[PDB]
């Protein structure tokens, strides 16, 4: 029991760290959504005057 | 020349009054206006997709949202769920 015990020392230190960090780096990307936008208009642009 | 020369100012000149002046075809039985710059001219817009494509759509993104602000009524069977998970741990 001392060793399940010494498994968890350090790791409500580290997982409140990595709960912030990890939902950091989900949500932040719908900054590349809003890019995606951009990027889908421009190659529709580059689609229809490339047929000009 | 004038081999050369006559048959260059044929050459210019025959088809001249089908771009310089615009006494549009004497030959060719079928009238050349409504043949390319008005049928063919909306061609493109013809041979591509008309008022989403070529008008290209400035379309406005969905706006995706979060959870809905509703922690608790979940939070705590999250919880609970975990305990079982830790149970099967």
């Amino acid at each position: 029991r001392i060793d399940s015990v010494s498994q968890l020392q350090n790791v409500a230190e580290t997982t409140k760290v990595l709960f912030d960090v990890s939902k950091e780096t989900v949500e932040l990307e719908s900054e590349a959504f809003e890019l995606k936008q951009k990027v889908e208009l421009a190659h529709e642009a580059k689609a229809v005057l490339d047929s000009w | 020349q004038d081999l050369y020369l006559r048959e260059l100012k044929d050459t210019k000149l025959a088809p001249s009054t089908l771009q310089d002046a615009e006494g549009n075809v004497k030959p060719w039985n079928p009238p050349q206006k409504p043949n390319l710059p008005e049928l063919e001219l909306q061609g493109p817009e013809a041979l591509k997709a008309y008022t989403e494509q070529n008008v290209e759509t400035a379309h406005v993104a969905k706006e995706s949202e979060e959870g809905e602000s509703e922690p608790i009524e979940e939070d705590w069977l999250v919880l609970d769920d975990a305990e079982e998970t830790k149970e099967s741990h």
